[PDB]
């Protein structure tokens, strides 16, 4: 009943997608509706919400940012990228009990 | 705008109870919602503690609720977190959140303060 | 209120030819009713959905289905201009009671 | 009476107002509405058996 990040430390580069795999273990998508959240943070620093559904546009940021998949697994694409990117990231669901903690990969750059 | 701040002890003479204070100006308080404490250890992992609204639903873990209580004060309707023990070892960030229901929308998030278990 | 299993009843609700659906409950019967909707296909297209303020929020919010349309009142928690008003009109009731 | 009410219509579980109940009438916004199974034409809830 694990739920992690794949990688810790990725090879992010510019112009490109990003994949970032957010696997979780319980069974997200509740009818016909996964709830995933995808926020940025740095040590110390407030949070700020990046995107939710992985679908829907956030106000403030264009489409470089998107979430695809479906139940156990989904992922974050940076479409593309840019070099201040480079922030903990973490997948949140948002189903029901348990909220349960992403991996919280963190974006460096070659 | 609508703003936020928390505030609290943190620190003092040990063998007591942290009254941590949230509050939001600019804003009404008590339309509807959910307000969750957010708990974070230097090691990069988050966790979940508990929600409350104004429609006066509340949920906590059923591991943590030994020592937690959330209390009103009215003048201005801002919310205490109290814990027995405050040390200064176990440095951890605390946040309050006000946020869409559901757990689905994480509208706002709080700066961080600092609370110790140990 | 307060039902711990009425899946039976939305489903002879289903069983009426019409496929209008519409809900005037408290905050948790709202959230356990949509779970059982959700649970037993009943949230569906055709199934146009109405409700009420006091489940468009609350507890029931998470578990709403796609598709809810809800209805509010315009500044139903502006306290300030509603006590105004109602200094205005008491004030006004007075002043023409006394005269 | 005459409260003028406001419809929202839930928008991937988001508050966007499609109408304004006037008392009498309800004007409707330029936004589409979003009906239950992910559609946006309107469903007529009276099928035949
Ligand atoms: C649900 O209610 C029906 C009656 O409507 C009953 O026959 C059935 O055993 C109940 N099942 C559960 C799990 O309560
Ligand atoms: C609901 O509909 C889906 C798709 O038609 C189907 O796979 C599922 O079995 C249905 N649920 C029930 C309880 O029959
Ligand atoms: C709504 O409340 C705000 C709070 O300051 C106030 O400034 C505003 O005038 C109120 N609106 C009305 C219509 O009274």
């Amino acid at each position: 009943i694990v739920l992690t990040q794949s990688p810790a430390s990725l090879a992010v580069s510019l112009g490109q997608r990003a994949t970032i795999s957010c696997k979780a273990s319980q069974s997200v998508d509740y009818d016909g509706n996964s709830y995933m959240n995808w926020y940025q943070q740095k040590p110390g620093q407030p949070p700020k919400l990046l995107i939710y559904a992985a679908s829907n546009l956030e106000s403030g940021i264009p489409a470089r940012f998107s979430g695809s998949g479906s139940g156990t697994d989904f992922t974050l694409n940076i479409h593309p990228v840019e070099e201040e990117d480079a922030a903990t990231y973490y997948c949140q669901q948002g189903n029901e009990d348990p909220p349960t903690f992403g991996g919280g990969t963190k974006l460096e750059i070659k | 705008d609508v703003q936020l701040q928390e505030s609290g002890p943190g620190l003092v003479k040990p063998s007591q109870s942290l009254s941590l204070t949230c509050t939001v100006t600019g804003y009404s308080i008590t339309s509807d919602y959910a307000w969750n404490w957010i708990r974070q250890f230097p090691g990069n992992k988050l966790e979940w503690m508990g929600y409350i609204s104004y429609s006066g639903s509340t949920g906590y873990n059923p591991s943590l609720k030994s020592r937690i209580s959330i209390t009103r004060d009215t003048s201005k309707n801002q919310f205490f977190l109290q814990l027995n023990s405050v040390t200064t070892e176990d440095t951890a960030t605390y946040y309050c959140a006000r946020l869409y229901y559901g757990f689905y929308g994480m509208d706002y998030w709080g700066q961080g303060t600092s609370v110790t278990v140990s | 209120p307060g039902t711990k299993n009425v899946t039976a009843l939305l489903m002879e609700a289903r069983e009426l030819e019409a496929r209008v659906i519409i809900l005037s409950a408290s905050e948790d019967d709202a959230a356990t009713v949509y779970r059982a909707a959700a649970m037993l296909n009943m949230t569906g297209s055709g199934y146009v959905w109405l409700v009420g303020e006091r489940e468009i929020s609350g507890n029931a919010l998470r578990y709403a289905p796609d598709g809810i349309i809800g209805l509010q009142l315009i500044n139903g928690k502006n306290e300030s201009a509603h006590i105004s008003d109602a200094v205005g009109v008491v004030a006004q009731a007075v002043h023409e009671l006394l005269e | 009476k005459f409260a003028n009410y406001s419809i929202m219509n839930l928008q991937n579980r988001k508050l966007v107002q499609v109408g304004i109940y006037n008392g009498t009438h309800v004007i409707p916004n330029d936004r589409k509405i979003i009906w239950p199974g992910g559609e946006t034409e309107k469903p007529r809830g009276y099928q035949m058996s």
